[PDB]
């Protein structure tokens, strides 16, 4: 691994079961705290209702796109209180 | 009974438009191509042309089990009722212009 | 041709009308109510639960599966008089109506 | 008939005019009941609140890829208290 | 020609400007809108349910059905201005307005 | 500028990030507003739920067909009250 | 005008303004007095709490697909007491 | 009436470079070599060197049905409309050419 | 060829088994998690989070990607067996059976 | 049996007509000029002069093993019965042109 | 050719790479939010709202739009330099990474 | 000035690989032969055998305009700006070499 | 060792099924095509005539490295794997046929 | 060195399979025609005899700078060692039928 988009697509299919289905709030909340702003969430959301596409799925390729490590997706699911999450990106290191 | 090279244009055309178009119940070519007893690579390298059908006629006819009633009791068994309707007379006519001609000798 | 009637056939259908009694079967999963109830001579169901997916996909490409269906049973023929008996059947009344006013009866 | 997957597009219908549209409760324990956990129904309920699309739909075509019978399905019809489903895949036997 | 008037001929066009005039009619089936419009003399349609899936087909090949089917009816003649005349009739006044802008009204 | 057809792709890139995800009202009464009828919008609308593809787009695209102005899509984003979309296409005049 | 779905888009929006956010009961036995039945409505109800769907708008195409005029929408609107609604019906003739 | 021999260069350029062109429900070359009664793979062994339509009137020549009013007669039948009115004047003109000429004995 | 078995090749199936098991694994992103189980010798994944991608969007043209990737994934030989071990070991054990009615357990 | 001289025009004819429509999924001239025994760039030749069956049977008609025998039961080879069922009238017809005519003058 | 750099053609790149920064400007639209940010030297939009639509169509076909589009606005030499700058300053990152590690900064 | 017979294969090569792949925006062989005045029915019955952009020039050099000259400032006025560079020098070159000889006299 | 001259028609088709289909992951004729060190200009130009692997070939063989040799270790860095096993012993053979042959001198 | 006389039948004849294999992406008769000085039409003419490079070798034979010197140094320049690797040892053995056989009678 190094980067958010050199992860293994299983792992990454795990981790779209969390953050996707989970709390349109508990969510919400990570995806607003990715450096993000009002107008381009609401892309990355409409995309949620759309045939099944994890819209973490979305949420984390374009954070590749902008060159995220894997470290600062760890750290935000920590930071986040979100740890249900990065106990799978943690049988990775 | 006779070579595909008795019907030609014409129908080849028909025939064409019907069995080109892919549907998702019915038969289009590949269940045709299929019965004609074609090897997976060899149907999808033929998926690739504009007007596979004749492609498909074409290929299948310097081939074995090539006759006319051959491809048209194919037709009839994949259940495509409609092609032999607005074809089948148009088809023992083209077969009519090379029996009767081709047969001055 | 132009003077539909309840003799001529499904698959010989202007382009334009079937985009347009596309409308009526095309929402509200109104095709899938028509799929099921498309049933060959033998009895049993035409299309199956499999059969049905594949159209059901057919909205990721935007293709009004309406037609891709009414296209593929017209595969048999069937003519347009098969259609609106299996539209009012069915209680299409305002597609079947389009195709010929006739047997439309007025709840 | 025989397995879940192989029955007709309508008697399917029917049932899932039933399930699908009955009760967040009498559904769920149905859901719960069918031999899954607790992550995979978070999909399978997701998909509720798109384009309609019958949960049972779903829940039931998912348990046809598990090589589920048709006898499971009524048995589970009864042993679930809700008859007013298996009584028309009874008319059908 | 250059002075493109209702009384010259489709199939004599530049084949630039129909590369352009494909731009309107090509996307949102805007062809398919003109194929069935598209009306022999007897007034039977002129391409039916099949003729349509074979230009569809010309999308797999990256081909404006809106020139395959421009040229294929420009062999019947058809004045420029049946064009616009049935551009304008079914709506099509952006294309129409770029042929002609004599008939092309506002709104 | 002049005609709908005529916007610059950006300018009509963020002007389709309004209307496009903008309250499922806020938009379909700007859309029934444009000189349409119930049947046409049906097409119009399911064009929403597919590999996204701006609804506005192609209701914009779609009054260009129509030899629509550009001071009719201003007028229309004031006589509607949705001068947040406006607000861009008047950076353009 | 003549049928229910050759109504003006505008037209059904503030018709669908009303019937659609208007008392979950004096909603309910406009719909259950549509000629309609216990299982129908159920379909018919569960759209209202997806992404912003006028369950009238789906109400009234619905009773569109089965021939109903528009004297039968002001009719209902009379014999049921909910004039709020028919008086935009009658703004057209 | 005469034969194709009558008409030459000129229009069998222009006739080519409209029939040579592949079309989806009007007629190519290969409607029209259907209709000059060729076989199958006559039509296909044909459709090789470039300018068929002209490699289809030099076969179609020392043949039976070999006229000018023979193919113009097809043309107009095969709704070439187009064909027949860019060109009509000028074979009536080709045949000219060689009515008076040719004819000083 | 006729006598499927857990020798023969996978690139060797007839192209309408093909698009019938297709319909199993298509639907509900069962590819994508047959794709993933798809892993080369080393033991590293075989398609990652990229060719997924080029995977999914070939629903935009209508193509099966359980075909798209099991054409693909044949260009390695891999054995029928290969396939319905890696479909019962994914639970995909409808399709599966399909196969080779040997190794599908029953719940 | 005897050497391919024997044929005359008609068949050497058809035979092209059916072995130069070229397919690239059953069997073509090349599938036969193959069997022939001639090399890559040979046939890349002979895919030049139109009408290349022909001129295979030329560049073939005086070689070791060129005859109609093998001809035949090259045809038989390829299972091309497209044609056997086709030309086995006017070839073993052919045979007694050369046969019934070589014994006498 | 090998050692890429910002002076080097765009349309002199190697078309196994073309098809791999294809994956990172391919998806989400990536390629629109490009088309629009390449800009002649006037200053005008270079590919104005009807090109666009001409790329989209490209995608019933299954092309990289990214290519078709890269090659495409190669026919005026553009520089490496130019793509990553323009790849840089619309916020594609990963992908002018892989052209150049040069500008590239970290979030 | 030069005709176009002044530059050859090489550069008629070259030159194919560059205008011969059709493209969305960018001028192609089409865009081209349109601005050399080649009629829409010319063109198409031209997108026919490979090597377009050569054939093209074979069919503009004994014509009008058909200088070296006018093929180049009409590949500018398309903005082909990559052809011209990359052939730039190339076809002076071709020239340098027809002027070149083409005198002894 | 042995140029690709060596290996025909027969193996050349049956290596154009495999590598002419176009894939996601797997290496196609263009993977290869850039394999054997041609341009991304060159790679299109050939993207155009159906075969074009069998293109690719012929235009690899009149090269440098061109090796039979060449074109199979290329194959297998390639990991196309599967046209290696059934392709092995048809192109063996047809270079026991080049070495056979091309011996009496 | 010595004139073009010397290369005996065979190998003026594999020299014309190899170099008359016709690719528009590498390097043929033509690519080396021009190299030898030939004009474009004088190519356009050679285009017509089949075998052209025979006949390239021919208008060449005898002319200024055409030895077998300057065809193999040509056929290095353009890369094709196709052609070096496989006429090379009976080029050098074909020059001393002309030098071991021209000293004496």
């Amino acid at each position: 691994a190094c980067y958010i988009y050199q992860l293994p697509s299983w792992v990454l299919d795990d981790l779209c079961r969390n953050m996707d289905a989970l709390s349109e709030w508990d969510w919400m909340e990570f995806a607003s705290y990715v450096i993000t702003d009002l107008t381009q969430l609401r892309k990355i959301k409409s995309m949620e209702w759309v045939q099944g596409v994890s819209i973490t799925r979305e949420l984390l390729w374009w954070w590749g796109m902008r060159q995220a490590t894997v470290q600062q997706l760890v750290d935000l699911l920590c930071r986040l209180e979100l740890y249900r999450a990065a106990q799978i990106i943690l049988n990775w290191k | 009974m006779l070579p595909l090279a008795a019907l030609n244009m014409r129908v080849r055309r028909r025939l064409s438009l019907f069995l080109n178009v892919r549907t998702q119940v019915a038969a289009d070519w590949t269940a045709l191509a299929e019965e004609m007893d074609f090897e997976y690579l060899e149907i999808r390298q033929l998926e690739t042309q504009a007007d596979p059908t004749g492609r498909l006629l074409d290929a299948w006819q310097g081939r074995p089990g090539a006759s006319v009633g051959r491809l048209l009791e194919l037709l009839t068994k994949l259940g495509r009722d409609d092609v032999l309707l607005e074809l089948g007379p148009s088809i023992e006519e083209d077969c009519q212009k090379y029996i009767a001609a081709a047969l001055e000798h | 041709m132009g003077p539909i009637t309840p003799s001529t056939y499904v698959r010989c259908l202007n382009v334009g009308l079937i985009r347009k009694l596309s409308d009526f079967i095309d929402p509200q999963e109104g095709w899938k109510k028509l799929a099921v109830a498309i049933k060959k001579p033998s009895g049993d169901d035409r299309y199956n639960q499999f059969h049905i997916r594949r159209f059901e996909a057919l909205l990721q490409t935007g293709k009004s599966p309406t037609s891709e269906l009414l296209f593929d049973w017209g595969t048999t023929n069937c003519t347009v008089g098969d259609l609106v008996d299996l539209l009012i059947q069915n209680e299409f009344f305002a597609p079947a109506s389009l195709l010929l006013p006739d047997a439309v009866p007025l709840e």
